């Protein structure tokens, strides 16, 4: 573990000090489906015309970055998102810009997102939901070694692959920071009592986030719900969760420490680090490294209807992908 | 029950991050 993470940070090192760039041409690949949208930008189901691969390209509008003040945290997601390799995160295969826009192709995982599964089918077993949370763990403790804070954990952002496993995606608020950082970034439902009293924080909103997402994954609702921001906020930092009866003896423990807002107490955050997780009980039948290899046989598959499938995802407004003959934000986005 | 209230919420479908 702490070999492979050694070696780990020697390769993401190398790659973060010299990130590749402008490995490829939007012409290279045919646009087949908006498989999801954000603010300032869309996911693509595209086709790599030399090699006949399906990709998923995020296509950010370089303007639409500006506007909303995200120049620096896009040049964070690529210049992470390019540097590392793990299992369970969405592999960036070729990035480049064009006039207009910034391209991020990664590997395009038919599973769809996990937040459609989880709403359709209402809740997950705590067997289904752990099978997810112990790649979340693994994958913040590669994450972690490299000195990256994730940020963004949710559902929405956790893809699933041919075979069942996790893709984490969006790195967007993905930060290589050696000790705080300030910026006020995530999902309301997901944020630490830290995040939102502005007191600066580390790796360990992270660890409480994946306290939101086992609760959410094992209840089919989060802990802290409310129809506006402000008051998920206020019961955020309330210090009080109420688990459903169903929840297990051990999974209520888990989130406790988990959920927990004394950064002192909260798992994933104390001398023992990531093995206060680990080796908690719920976990307990976790084979990890045979779920880091992929040897652990999935609780649920997608359904095969072929390559490029999208029956996973939902439908969007298709829209033009619009090159100006002008280039925008030259100087912003000249690293990417 | 809470499952109630929360599907009757406005915020079951895709949420959408934060910032400034
Ligand atoms: N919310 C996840 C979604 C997304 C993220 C960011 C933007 Cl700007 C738009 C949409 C998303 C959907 C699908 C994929 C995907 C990656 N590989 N296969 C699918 C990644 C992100």
């Amino acid at each position: 573990v702490k070999e492979f993470l050694a070696k780990a940070k020697e390769d993401f090192l190398k790659k973060w000090e010299n990130p590749a760039q402008n490995t490829a041409h939007l012409d290279q690949f045919e646009r087949i489906k908006t498989l999801g949208t954000g603010s300032f930008g869309r996911v693509m189901l595209v086709k790599h015309m030399e090699t006949g691969n399906h990709y998923a390209m995020k296509i950010l509008d370089k303007q639409k970055v500006v506007k909303l003040k995200q120049i620096e945290h896009t040049l964070n997601e690529k210049r992470i998102l390019q540097a590392v390799n793990f299992p369970f995160l969405t592999k960036l295969e070729f990035s480049f810009k064009d006039n207009s826009n910034l391209y991020m192709v990664m590997e395009y995982a038919p599973g769809g997102e996990m937040f459609s599964h989880l709403r359709r089918i209402g809740r997950f077993s705590e067997p289904h939901a752990r099978f997810y949370a112990a790649q979340i763990v693994l994958t913040f403790e590669y994450l972690h070694s490299l000195d990256l804070i994730y940020r963004d954990l949710k559902p929405e952002n956790l893809m699933i692959d041919q075979q069942g496993y996790i893709k984490v995606t969006d790195f967007g608020f993905a930060k290589r920071v050696k000790g705080r950082t300030w910026t006020l970034c995530g999902t309301p439902e997901y944020l630490a009592p830290e995040i939102i009293l502005s007191k600066g924080y580390n790796k360990a909103v992270d660890w409480w986030a994946l306290g939101v997402l086992i609760y959410e994954m094992a209840a089919g609702y989060p802990p802290f719900f409310a129809d506006q921001p402000i008051q998920i906020y206020e019961k955020i930092v309330s210090g009080k969760v109420r688990f459903p009866s169903h929840f297990s003896s051990d999974l209520k423990d888990l989130l406790r420490n988990l959920l927990q807002v004394d950064l002192t107490k909260r798992f994933g955050n104390l001398k023992n680090g990531v093995n206060d997780i680990k080796n908690h009980k719920w976990f307990a039948t976790t084979d990890w490294i045979a779920i880091y290899q992929r040897k652990v046989e999935a609780p649920f598959i997608p359904k095969f209807k072929g390559p490029g499938d999208t029956s996973n995802f939902d439908d969007y407004e298709e829209e033009e992908i619009r090159v100006s003959i002008n280039e925008k934000c030259g100087k912003e986005f000249s690293e990417f | 029950t809470t499952y109630a209230d929360f599907i009757a919420s406005g915020r079951t479908g895709r949420r959408n991050a934060i910032h400034d």
